[PDB]
């Protein structure tokens, strides 16, 4: 059963791009497998939150928002949509072998790092010294004020 | 946790060298030049974990002990030392004690006003707390010691079972000083013995001859025993007038031992032959605490000075100048062998005898008691307060801290360290920038928590060597007192176990009287030099008093330094109490707990009253904090995440398989012996009822949301360990002993290791 | 509020059942089985 | 994962500000480094928290209320977002530039003060690694020599 909170959403969030244009009333039917008529999709939603996911999946434009509220109070599904929707992300032909020329100068910076500290100390200690010279006399005046 | 490299002292070390000590920054120090061979036998040492109460009620104005309390002060704030604290006291005294109209207002005060009273008979007995009172309304003065000194002064003088009845008392809290005396602490020791001069003429029968006219004559008359009074604290004060200067009085008597050390004293200067009493220097001669002063003064000075008479002078103070060190500070005169006992050294060996890296370290013996005490007043605004000592806290806290002080000791920590050297090194020690040399000290670094000042401030400091003066004259005191303190600790140490040493004159281009620094001999079988000196001969000499430690033998630590606990029970209960309020901090504890079951998120928060099982919740109880404690555990938190960045880095470099394995083993192997000490923790009473606690609020949270599939889940392989750790990180920091911050990161450790998941299984001790 | 993350990401040493089964019964519920009508 | 709480609270957000002018595309490559493409960051955004909060704070006029709800929602984010914004507030004529709007540099400043040392020693770590790169190899140079 789809909870009725999300449902509340789900519903007429998918009715409605249903009635924007029929062309992914076909979509959603191929993906899901199901009646290609508008009202056998409406009576599958309701019944598998998994099969409510893969329709707001398939549209993302006015659906999106539902989405992650079904998502919130189904923490179950979560694991197994993630896995039916999945796309390979193309690759760039280019992309492991320009890795590979960073493999000297990652390990410089975590050279530096560990003397330092965290990474987020590294970024800090690089601004104070790219930093411009006139507040390294504005802190020393202070100090000469007698403020710590 | 100190680390630094032997070979180049300058760099690393430098405010631990002795050519900063006595300030000569180009160049490192030749062995050769003139040379006196000579012996220290004695030095001055205050009392490592002396913890006492004294109670300041009724008595009489013991002399050494108001003294003491000048010191105590004019060291523990700055303040630009006692001279200030000493003139103003007068002045107060001049101010009040001195004016014979504020001494009229106290009768007034407690009797009554223009009558005759007779006495013990008409005349009532009265609580010195009161007369106190009246002092604070009277004399409008800086602080709580002048009215002290001053109340127990009225109590002695006019009582001929008079108007003081006997119950009423004080008491306050005996503090750690710095140990080894720095040149300052030298003045005020002085000064200190200036002013028990001044009180034992207040406390003097001259001033009680007053009572002994008065004893069975009875008291009839207010005025004429106030007048009778005032000028008896006017005339015990004239005579108390005038004293030595202990900026002149230290700098002579150092400066005439300076001429008696140096291997250069021209013929007639030296003190054997120009003074008449060779008893008192001959027990100053062989002292060393005094030296590490003489090199203080001359470095501060830049110069030396008598200004006293060259015999029949210089033959009357130092008597006295023996008594002042002899009693009234807290150091105290020590045989040099047993003071330094605790110190202990453990070297990372290789072949011959040379060493990869040498740990010096404090043996402690954890010191567990934990008093919970609470605040109570009679009084509004006032610093002096009743302080309840509450049982069984005190028994929940020290049934947790059984087990601790069992798996954190200090001993343990060093075989540690040394395991790690070895595995670590692979290579020849002469590479990778010589030897190192690391060492730690609880004990110094405890003076910080009293102070509640960061460690890592002094320890960043000896590196680069010089002070921030950015900070207020208080804080760099505590700063430069304490780079000292590790100073002083090295070359007592040193010469404990190197009994020979020659001193030296230094030399410079201009106008310089120079300073005098220690040479050791130590013979040691090593064919090859550590630090830079020649090591030829089979025997070396170095003016380092660093590279003079590394050539020793292994030393185990003769005695543990162990601290009393300061004892409440006792004193506490019917008295009121000095400034506690620092010394202990508040309790409470706010942390929250969460765990995800059957992909349902659960969170259960804890308070600090619950965790004891004591119902109410209560604020008004504070935990004295157990620094000593909080000292260790900081230490070994600090070494045992140093290992596994070293070994990680270590690992990285190798680029061989053999040998990964050994380091892959090593680390895998400590994240378990941790894992263990953790769930361990989490056994302890404190440990099981943060347990308990945390499930159990789990269950019921559960039990509403309909679903009781818990009781099986959350006693697992996994999710009973981790509730049993993130219990044994609740009570060490629910206890003063870690931060939360540094417990967070512990935890990353156990991540990577993942020596979690390959345990899968649990002790419980029920 | 202390963070457990860390230790939270972690695998189980794995290991091999002798005879494979019972693999996708991790979490099912069977509805009660009634009994017979009596006379 | 970016929690779903904010995740209805960013993405309408960012979207509504990149359909409200192109132009913004030139703050999402600039410092994120997310691909050219308007889809490709959104991407970006639902993956890692650190880049949905400089997608947030580079988009200024609905973006601060969103900003914070994120920090609180994902606390972890706090250390890292405020410091990889940073902009420097150049220099103030007259004397009083104080914490009005220096506040943040000044503080900037002790940290890596502390970590290195003294003030001066900073200062002094500022210029060494101003010097010109000879200047090293002379040093090593000279020490070659064996004088030190």
């Amino acid at each position: 059963m789809l909870l009725p909170v999300v449902a509340r959403a789900a519903v007429p969030a998918i009715e409605s791009a249903i009635a924007a244009t029929p062309g992914l009333v076909s979509r959603i039917a191929a993906a899901i497998g199901s009646k290609v008529s508008p009202s056998a999709i409406l009576a599958a939603v309701k019944s598998n939150p998994v099969v409510a996911g893969l329709t707001l999946a398939q549209i993302g434009s006015t659906g999106y928002d539902a989405y992650q509220q079904l998502l919130e109070n189904h923490p179950e599904v979560a694991e197994m949509l993630k896995d039916l929707s999945f796309k390979a992300d193309e690759i760039q032909p280019d992309f492991i072998g320009n890795l590979g020329q960073y493999r000297e100068e990652l390990e410089l910076v975590e050279d530096a790092a560990r003397f330092v500290g965290g990474m987020s100390n590294l970024i800090r200690l690089r601004q104070a010294l790219e930093l411009d010279i006139k507040y390294y006399g504005l802190k020393m005046q202070l100090n000469d004020m007698g403020y710590r | 946790m100190f680390n630094l490299k032997v070979k180049d002292l300058n760099g690393s070390a430098r405010g631990l060298t002795q050519a900063f000590a006595i300030g000569e920054l180009k160049n490192q120090l030749s062995v050769g030049a003139l040379q006196l061979p000579l012996q220290f036998t004695r030095t001055f040492s205050a009392s490592m974990t002396s913890e006492l109460l004294w109670e300041v009620g009724k008595g009489n104005i013991d002399p050494v002990m108001y003294a003491r309390l000048f010191f105590q002060y004019a060291q523990a704030g700055g303040a630009l030392s006692v001279d200030e604290l000493v003139n103003q006291f007068t002045e107060y005294h001049q101010s009040t004690a001195c004016n014979p109209e504020i001494w009229r207002k106290l009768t007034a005060y407690i009797t009554g006003s223009s009558n005759r009273a007779i006495k013990a008979d008409a005349v009532g007995k009265v609580p010195p707390t009161a007369i106190l009172e009246q002092l604070r309304t009277l004399a409008p003065s800086e602080h709580e010691l002048f009215h002290h000194i001053t109340t127990d002064f009225v109590c002695h003088v006019l009582s001929p079972l008079g108007f003081i009845l006997p119950d009423a008392a004080y008491v306050y809290r005996v503090g750690r000083t710095a140990t080894y005396p720095n040149f300052y602490a030298l003045v005020d020791c002085v000064r200190a013995s200036d002013l028990r001069r001044m009180l034992t003429a207040l406390s003097s029968v001259d001033s009680k001859m007053l009572q002994a006219t008065f004893k069975a004559k009875g008291a009839l008359a207010p005025a004429l025993i106030s007048q009778h009074l005032a000028n008896a604290a006017t005339t015990a004060f004239e005579r108390s007038r005038g004293n030595f200067d202990a900026n002149a009085v230290v700098s002579s008597v150092l400066t005439i031992l300076g001429r008696l050390w140096s291997p250069s004293t021209p013929k007639e200067l030296d003190p054997s032959a120009r003074l008449r009493n060779t008893n008192g220097i001959d027990q100053l001669r062989s002292n060393l605490a005094l030296f590490i002063a003489y090199q203080d003064m001359v470095k501060q000075r830049g110069r030396a000075e008598v200004i006293f008479s060259d015999e029949e002078l210089s033959s009357t103070i130092i008597p006295w100048f023996i008594e002042a060190m002899s009693e009234v500070s807290p150091f105290k005169l020590r045989p040099i062998n047993e003071t330094t006992s605790y110190i202990g050294q453990t070297s990372a060996i290789d072949h011959m005898g040379q060493p990869s890296h040498v740990v010096v370290y404090e043996d402690w013996q954890f010191a567990k008691e934990i008093t919970a005490f609470t605040p109570v007043k009679l009084a509004n605004n006032s610093n002096q307060r009743f302080l309840d000592v509450e049982p069984g806290i005190s028994d929940r806290m020290s049934a947790t801290l059984a087990p601790i002080g069992n798996t954190f000791a200090v001993s343990a920590f060093v075989k540690n360290r040394t395991a790690v050297y070895e595995a670590v090194s692979q290579r020849g020690t002469v590479n990778s920038n010589g030897a190192e040399m690391t060492l730690g000290f609880p004990s110094v670094v405890e003076r910080d928590y009293a102070l509640d000042r960061d460690p890592m401030v002094a320890i960043a400091a000896l590196r680069t060597g010089i002070v921030d003066e950015s900070l207020e004259a208080r804080a760099s005191n505590d700063l430069k007192r304490s780079m000292f303190n590790y100073y002083a600790a090295v070359m007592h140490y040193a010469v404990a176990h190197n009994p020979e040493v020659v001193v030296s004159e230094h030399q410079g281009v201009a106008a310089e009287q120079g300073s005098l620094y220690l040479v050791w001999n130590v013979r040691t079988e090593l064919r090859i030099p550590v630090g830079y000196n020649a090591i030829e001969g089979g025997s070396i000499r170095t003016p380092e008093p660093l590279e003079a430690i590394a050539y020793n033998k292994p030393i185990q630590p003769s005695e543990v330094l162990q601290a009393k606990v300061l004892d409440l029970a006792n004193h506490t209960t019917s008295i009121h109490i000095w400034p506690w309020h620092e010394a202990s901090t508040e309790f409470a504890y706010e942390d929250a707990y969460s765990v995800t079951i059957r992909n349902k998120r659960y969170t259960a928060e804890v308070k600090e009253f619950e965790l004891l099982g004591l119902g109410q919740r209560r604020e008004r109880v504070r935990i004295l904090k157990p620094t000593v404690a909080h000292a260790i555990i900081q230490m070994w938190y600090s070494w045992f995440v140093e290992d596994d960045r070293t070994l990680a880095a270590a690992r990285r470099t190798s680029r061989d398989d053999a040998e990964k394995l050994a380091i892959d083993g090593r680390r895998m192997q400590n994240a378990v012996t941790l894992l263990r000490k953790i769930e361990m923790i989490g056994t302890t009473g404190i440990g099981a009822s943060a347990v308990h606690l945390a499930q159990s609020r789990i269950v019921d949270q559960m039990a509403g949301r309909g679903l009781i599939d818990d009781s099986s889940d959350l006693h697992v392989g996994i999710n009973r360990h981790r509730i049993r750790i993130w219990a044994g990180l609740a009570v060490l920091q629910m206890m003063g002993l870690l931060s939360r911050s540094e417990a967070e990161a512990l935890t990353k450790v156990l991540g990577d290791s993942n020596a979690l998941g390959m345990v899968v299984a649990t002790t419980d001790i029920d | 509020p202390t963070s457990m993350k860390a230790l939270d990401h972690t695998s189980i040493a794995s290991v091999a059942p002798l005879e494979r089964g019972s693999v996708d019964t991790d979490d099912r519920n069977s509805a009660p089985r009634r009994g017979a009508n009596f006379s």
